[PDB]
């Protein structure tokens, strides 16, 4: 054993010798003959305790921040997602087929950093802010971090200002705010894609007409997508010429999971610098619901508890502390706006599906585009 | 056996 | 402070005193003259249990193997943890004491194999349970055998007659392939997979030595009542001299049902591998699923979906794929497997439902609505196939069965509007009568398997029309009248030229003229 | 085999292995020479470093673990029980278990000293 | 050196490695063992030890039996010398031929190839199927699903589609049968082998198919990773050689099935339906290897076993996304007796833009999804009433639609050995026409 | 549904004929007559073969 005649220990009783003297005068050259096969003791950097499916536990690392970039000794860049009492459970932020059992972890200092500006305008940066076009490196550009925080009730005015899709039923129908989250929902290959596709082309094609701050800049997010669809996703919107305003942000499903997971984060704090410097943002995380896959997969290997179709309880404080970025500033801060439209893809039509209730919960209306109106001539499929 | 019921719901409700 | 970092003992292990007392009892100056028990080929019980024992020891076992017990109960080594061993128990563990001494055998598990377990009913590991004696003329053979690859098999053109005529027509099967019996319970598994058993001893006279299949019933988690009325069947239709009767029944050890197809399996692969023929009918191989779910969620391996392992596709798969065609080469020989699998209330969108219907080639799917429509065996045509095709049917059923095929699909799709009787249309309604003697036509008592010649002179007799004077509620007289009547000279010539040759449909044409039927 | 019952039971994996090193040195009658030997390792540890870290650093291998104690241990007059005691536990990386292996072994001390 | 065995729990080994542990995905041989057990590293456990998938079953390993570290990834002959031959997961032969000539020995690893190798040539393949060619068109260089349940026609199509378009084709082909029946693996072998593109003895250099088999028997960590090393005997040909080759991977619902019998071994708590909680990972890591690069080309035909029929499963539902063209497949046209068996309002492809094959194909094509769905909306009424209310304003539409049912439905040359109906390769220019 | 006015007259006859040995399956019990007051029936195997 109990606690009250355990910490009675620390006061010395032993009262006799013939061990302590005996083999203090032998304990240091009997470790220092096995000089060679240690490792020196990490207390501010950290070993790697066990890596595995993308999972690096990490002994030390002792001043480390929740969330914090940690990078191993291969290049390879980390999140200490969860802090615990003995060791720290790290995200590679890329293959951990590099990483063993050993190799030393050191910590950046700094939370989650994407590069946000004018600079990043019209580059294809994969969920990092590292550029994958093969283009050279972001200039004209700044860090800012991945999580910052919604803006409050205060800060927010009333979404009064019309955001043109292009789209007949959605402009008609289903009208979108210059600051509102519109989740656009529906099954496989109704096109979803489309329809934000058509969101951006129709923002370029409007600011060529509008003077300079009623310009929309877009953001298309690709998580978990192939990386051939987003070549052709690149190859059309630089044959329409849509990559002046637009930016890229592609993890792919060859990307670690980690990434895919913060990859609506990065696209998101790139498309905040036009919501708080005055201009107005469009965002699309397309299929938000391989974000949920990826952060279930994180959670599930970091033994976070899991929920309802096993992902963890913090999957709806996912989605909405994402999704509650997407605002329209008052005049005091400028009177930006970002407006997101969230993928999320139903399965046979079923939308009472776990993910699916939470970003209906979330935004601010559906785009449903069933599959049956998608065969019966009606494309867009707008329910 | 749950993919019956859903399909019989729509066959009833255009029915 | 610095004593905090050992405040709470990070352990390893959860054995730890059994290593403590490893070195601790030695060091008594009495205890040193080879006062210490060993660890290499013998092992201490840790912990018995719901048939699992934890072994402590056992340093050169094998995974899988074999090991026994000093109490006479024998046991497989199936976790080897880093200090203990998960021992499955191939009996009651009642016998089985905390601190027991552990045998290793030094064997992975084997079963008799050979010409002696003809005749014989053996449990799930062998041993045989009818009292007739010991097994004399076997040999011991393994019980887990690596399936044949791509080059030991060959394809499967000769077919496997089961006497049913609902599935010599339209599933037909051949030898070397695995035909799922998948159903709900009492709708005819059983009773086919019996059919098919006693088929073979019909055909097992009329033809030379090579061409004879001896069957393998392994009977999984049954009754020995059950068993015993099938033991009583067998012998009473004389087909016990070419049956193995492998029973690991519902008393019997989890892992004895689990280990009990693999051990009739390892049966027949003793007539696969010299070139004879097989015939292995894993009886609820859904029950062997559930005795090895109950076998590793008490090894502690994580569950998953309804509670089954990881591996339990794999459990199915590594023990349907030994039922090969073997290359003429290997000697020719085959083995045809029948699992039978239930199904809650028709329900195949289930784990192990899925799993076996993905592994085996075909399926015989019986239902609980047409068992008791009078249509029996209870065959839904519309979900049974067999996928080898027409390439293993019998010539002359195959003249005829793509039309039963065919005009069955018709009489499928016609039907549900059969509620309008006053709907008289007479372009659907020749259809809907001819599916109907179609549906009577494959009717069948149960334990009585026609040969193949009788049946389809039978299907020849309704697919033509020469039935269609007969009302529906007595083909089943008339097909019996037909096979009756009919002279026995044309079956005998029928089996011998193996399709329905030119000079024998217009003597067979004007032979069914001359018979009287049931119906006017 | 033949071991002396202890004076009272305790609970499980560490005051177990402090019933048993009670109950190998009650056999041997060094009952106070191996208790005084467990306070040594407590304050031992307080002194050193580089002996609490073959307790707690994941890192030290099991080869390492084992031939420290051992040629620490080989001479100093130390009982032949609590040399078997701690070869027994750094081989299995149990050596942050004395600190309540030896807390046990006083309250299995104070009973039969009544 | 080595290191040694410590803990054996079915597919899944443990071995303990005194200093120097090898890196995860590193292949180890168990020495000692009676056949070649090959154990693939799949992550660090933390106590100098790694946990492992075997390649081959782990009946008769002994804890303390010695696994040496072979310090790379399992590597696979690769080249022209496997043209012909079947392999293994491990690269063995076992077809029985002799060893396999070496143009190199590749990892079965590697990574996606970037973002900035990928071709964007959206361009046809004519397959010679009615369906195929009118309503989910083929892309060269890009991936094909052929998704449906057990029974509804699959293979078979793969077959139709080998006979059809890897018989006559310039470079080289790619079997991966991963996970499927020994029985059909061997059916593939023998018509192979029979129709020429398999040459054996001296005239083996000019076959042009590799097959490389996984089958059902085996355990999970050689389902797991048999695609991967038919994917790598094709990468081979894709990028040293620089040409154009097909992968016909048979059932890569095995490959997410295999890591699912092992992922609960591994540590790892289940996810949702019985899956691991790295299935889309694994299958993107899987996937985008198959890629037209600026190098050659890897035209992909992936079977897709679909569980039971339900497309919302995850296991099908996860690779509907790294697909260009999907081929759905249903038993509900397979009630219909209608082969093959293509659902036509609900295959896909990225090639119906009437940008890619011109607006006389796009518009038939829309043409016949719209009177097939103006039949399926019909069809409640129709099954009530029996085509009598409609007075003949939509009752052409019906029998317009139930002419094109039956005219979707072709006589395959590979289902010739089933049905007495010889086989059909239809043009282009003649279904569109004749739709 | 539709109700017994679109069946057959060989649907409406087995209609009938179901409802009414649906019926003659019940049977009053010797057990059951304490709370249901008709007296229990014995009924022969020859006596409910010929009957149904
Ligand atoms: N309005 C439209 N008119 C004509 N064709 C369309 C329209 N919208 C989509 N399509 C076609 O449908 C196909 C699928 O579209 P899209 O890729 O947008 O769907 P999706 O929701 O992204 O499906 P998935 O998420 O499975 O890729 C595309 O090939 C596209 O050419
Ligand atoms: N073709 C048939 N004709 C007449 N009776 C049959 C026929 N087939 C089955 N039966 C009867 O129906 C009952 C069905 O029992 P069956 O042998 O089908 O059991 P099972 O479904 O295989 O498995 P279980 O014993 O769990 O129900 C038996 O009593 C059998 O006698
Ligand atoms: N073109 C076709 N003609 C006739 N039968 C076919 C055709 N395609 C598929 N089938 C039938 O579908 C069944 C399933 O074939 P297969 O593709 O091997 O199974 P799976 O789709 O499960 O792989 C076979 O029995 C075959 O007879
Ligand atoms: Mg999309
Ligand atoms: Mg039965
Ligand atoms: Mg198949």
């Amino acid at each position: 054993a109990d606690a009250k005649a355990l910490d009675e220990l620390r006061k010395p009783k032993f009262s006799s010798k013939y061990l302590i003297q005996h083999v203090s005068q032998k304990l240091i050259p009997a470790v220092k003959e096995w000089e060679k096969s240690y490792q020196p003791p990490v207390i501010h950097l950290g070993r790697v305790l066990s890596v595995g499916d993308g999972i690096a536990r990490v002994y030390g690392l002792k001043s480390v921040q929740a969330g914090e970039l940690v990078c191993f000794d291969s290049g390879v860049k980390g999140m200490a997602l969860n802090l615990q009492a003995d060791h720290v459970g790290v995200v590679v932020f890329g293959n951990d087929s590099v990483i063993h059992q050993g190799d030393l972890v050191y910590r950046t200092g700094q939370i989650v950093n994407v590069p946000i500006g004018p600079g990043t305008l019209g580059r294809v940066t994969d969920g990092l802010g590292q550029p994958i076009d093969g283009k050279g490196p972001l200039t004209n550009v700044r860090s800012s971090l991945v999580e910052v925080k919604a803006p409050g009730i205060i800060a927010r005015q009333s979404v009064r200002e019309p955001l043109f899709t292009g789209v007949k039923a959605v402009d008609a129908l289903v009208p979108i705010g210059r600051g509102q989250r519109e989740l656009i929902i529906g099954d496989r290959q109704t096109g979803k894609t489309a329809v934000a596709i058509d969101a951006i082309i129709h923002q370029k094609n409007c600011n060529e007409q509008v003077p300079k701050a009623q310009r929309v800049y877009c953001v298309y997010v690709a998580v978990g997508q192939k990386r051939s669809t987003v070549a052709q996703l690149v190859k059309l919107f630089t044959q329409t010429g849509a990559m002046r305003y637009t930016i890229m942000v592609s993890a792919t499903a060859s990307d670690a999971a980690p990434l895919q997971f913060l990859a609506p984060y990065s696209g998101c704090a790139m498309a905040e610098y036009f919501r708080d410097t005055g201009k107005h943002g469009l965002i699309i995380y397309d299929d938000l619901s391989k974000q949920s896959v990826a952060y279930r997969q994180m959670s599930l290997l970091l033994r976070r508890p899991p929920g309802r179709e096993a992902f963890p309880g913090d999957v709806f404080y996912l989605h909405s502390r994402l999704l509650e970025r997407a605002a329209k500033l008052s005049k005091e801060l400028g009177g930006g706006s970002l407006t997101a439209f969230p993928v999320i893809e139903t399965q046979a039509g079923d939308v009472s599906a776990y993910i699916a209730t939470n970003v209906i919960s979330i935004t601010d209306g559906q785009i449903f585009l069933e599959t049956e109106l998608f065969y019966k001539g009606i494309r867009p499929a707008l329910n | 056996s749950n993919q019956a019921v859903k399909q019989r719901i729509r066959a009833i409700k255009n029915i | 402070k610095a004593l905090d970092e050992l405040r709470k003992p990070k352990f390893s292990s959860k054995y730890l005193i059994q290593h403590v007392s490893q070195k601790l009892i030695p060091a008594v100056k009495e205890w040193e003259k080879s006062y210490q028990p060993p660890v290499i080929h013998l092992g201490r019980v840790l912990s018995v249990g719901d048939g699992i024992a934890r072994v402590y020891g056992l340093k050169s076992v094998q995974a899988g193997e074999l090991v026994c017990f000093d109490s006479g109960v024998k046991g497989m080594a199936l976790n080897l943890q880093a200090d203990h061993v998960g021992v499955v128990v191939f009996g009651n563990d009642s016998v089985i004491h905390q601190g027991d001494l552990v045998y290793r055998t030094g064997q992975i598990v084997n079963v008799p194999i050979g010409p002696g377990t003809l005749g014989r009913v053996t449990d799930g590991l062998g041993q045989p349970i009818d009292g007739k004696g010991p097994l004399t003329n076997v040999r011991s053979s393994l019980v887990e055998v690596k399936a044949p690859g791509i080059i030991a098999r060959q394809s499967v053109r000769e077919p496997l007659f089961t006497g049913v005529k609902a599935v010599d027509a339209l599933v037909p099967i051949g030898r070397g392939q695995r035909e799922l019996i998948i159903g709900d319970r009492q709708t005819g598994k059983t009773a086919v997979a019996i059919d098919a058993i006693i088929h073979q001893k019909n055909c097992n006279e009329q033809v030379p030595k090579a061409q004879r299949v001896y069957c393998v019933y392994v009977a999984v988690g049954q009754k020995r009542s059950t068993v015993a009325q099938l033991v009583k069947l067998f012998t009473q239709t004389g087909a016990m001299r070419y049956t193995i009767m492998v029973s690991a029944t519902a008393s019997d050890a989890a892992p004895l049902q689990f280990l009990a197809p693999y051990s009739g399996c390892a049966m027949a692969e003793y007539f696969r591998d010299t070139g004879k023929h097989g015939l292995i009918i894993y009886d609820d191989l859904s029950k062997q699923s559930v005795a090895y779910r109950q076998m590793s969620l008490l090894l502690r391996r994580p569950p998953g979906r309804e509670a089954f392992p990881g591996d339990v596709f794999y459990l199915h798969s590594r023990l349907l794929e030994r039922a090969a065609k073997l290359s003429k080469e290997l000697g020719g020989g085959s083995l045809t497997a029948f699992p039978v699998i239930e199904t809650q209330a028709g329900d195949v969108s289930a784990y192990i439902a899925t799993n076996v219907i993905s592994i085996t080639d075909g399926q015989i799917f019986l239902e609980t609505e047409l068992f008791y429509k009078g249509i029996r065996p209870a065959l839904n045509v519309g979900l049974s196939v067999s996928r080898v095709g027409s390439a293993a049917q019998f010539p002359g059923m195959k003249q005829v069965a793509g039309t039963l095929k065919l005009e069955l699909a018709q009489y499928r799709e016609v039907a549900a509007f059969a509620q309008f009787g006053s709907d008289l249309d007479a372009a659907t309604q020749y259809v809907l009568e001819r599916g109907a003697r179609l549906t009577e036509m494959l009717k069948q008592k149960q334990f009585a398997p026609i040969p193949i010649e009788r049946q389809t002179v039978a299907v020849y007799a309704a697919t033509k029309g020469f039935l269609d004077k007969v009302r529906v509620q007595d083909i089943v007289a008339a097909e019996e009248a037909v096979i009756s009547q009919v002279n026995p000279a044309v079956f005998k010539i029928l089996k011998a030229n193996g399709k329905i040759t030119p000079a024998l449909d217009a003597h067979l044409k004007a032979e069914l003229r001359k018979v009287k039927l049931p119906g006017a | 085999l033949k071991l002396p019952t202890a004076p009272l039971q305790l609970s499980g994996t560490s005051a177990q292995i402090a019933t048993l090193l009670w109950q190998v040195a009650a056999k041997e009658n060094q009952l106070d020479k191996v208790q005084d030997e467990l306070y040594q390792f407590i304050e031992l540890f307080k002194q050193h470093s580089e002996l609490r870290r073959l307790a707690t650093d994941p890192f030290v291998p099991t080869l390492v673990r084992t031939k420290i104690i051992s040629s620490v241990l080989k001479d100093s007059g130390a009982s032949e029980i609590t040399k078997k005691l701690f070869e027994a536990l750094a081989d299995e990386g149990a050596l942050s278990a004395l600190l309540e292996v030896t807390v046990n072994y006083e309250e299995l001390m104070l009973a039969h000293k009544k | 050196d080595a290191g040694y065995v410590s803990q054996v729990i079915g597919p899944v080994v443990d071995v303990r490695f005194d200093g120097e542990l090898p890196s995860i995905l590193s292949s180890l041989e168990v020495e000692g063992h009676s056949v070649r057990l090959v154990l693939e590293v799949a992550q660090h456990m933390g106590d100098n030890t790694v946990r492992c998938i075997a390649m081959d079953s782990t009946d008769g390993l002994v804890r303390g039996q010695k696994v040496v570290d072979t310090g790379s990834p399992i590597k696979v002959p690769v080249g022209r010398g496997t043209l012909g031959r079947i392999m293994n997961v491990i690269g063995e032969p076992v077809d029985e031929q002799g060893p396999i000539d070496a143009a190199d020995i590749w990892s079965i690893h590697r990574e996606a190839p970037e973002f900035t190798e990928q071709s964007t040539e959206q361009e046809i393949l004519v397959t010679g199927i009615k369906v195929v060619d009118l309503l989910a068109p083929y892309q060269r260089g890009g991936k094909i699903g052929l998704f449906g349940g057990a029974g509804v026609g699959k293979t078979v199509l793969i077959m139709e589609l080998i006979n059809n378009v890897a018989k006559a084709h310039g470079g080289f082909s790619v079997f991966a049968g991963v996970g499927e029946r020994t029985r059909e693996g061997n059916d593939l072998y023998r018509e192979m082998i029979e129709s020429g593109v398999i040459k054996l003895g001296a005239e083996r250099g000019n076959s042009k198919c590799t097959l490389v088999y996984g089958q059902m028997n085996e355990p999970p960590g050689a389902r797991a990773r048999v695609a991967l090393t038919g994917l790598t005997v094709a990468e081979y040909f894709r990028d040293i050689e620089g040409q154009d080759v097909l992968l016909f991977v048979d059932n890569i619902f095995r490959f997410t099935q295999a890591n699912s019998e092992v992922s609960a071994l591994l540590g790892r708590i289940p996810s949702a339906v019985g899956y691991q909680p790295t299935l889309a990972t694994d299958l993107g890591g899987l996937q985008e290897r198959i890629t037209t690069t600026t190098k050659g080309s890897i035209t992909s035909v992936q079977a897709v076993y679909v569980p039971a029929d339900d497309l919302t499963d995850p296991a099908p539902a996860t690779t509907f996304a790294h697909l260009d063209a999907t081929t759905v497949l249903s038993r509900s046209i397979a009630e219909l007796g209608i082969y093959p068996a293509v659902d036509p309002l609900d295959s896909t492809s990225r090639m119906l833009n009437p940008n890619v094959i011109g607006a006389e194909h796009y518009n038939v094509a829309r043409g016949v999804q719209k009177v097939l769905q103006d039949y399926k909306n019909l069809q409640d009424i129709i099954a009530i009433l029996g085509m009598d209310e409609l007075s003949e304003e939509d009752k052409l539409t019906v029998a317009r639609a139930r002419k094109i049912q039956r005219f979707l439905s072709q006589p395959f040359q590979v289902a010739e050995v089933f049905t007495g109906t010889p086989g059909k390769y239809v043009d282009l220019a003649d279904t569109i026409s004749g739709f």
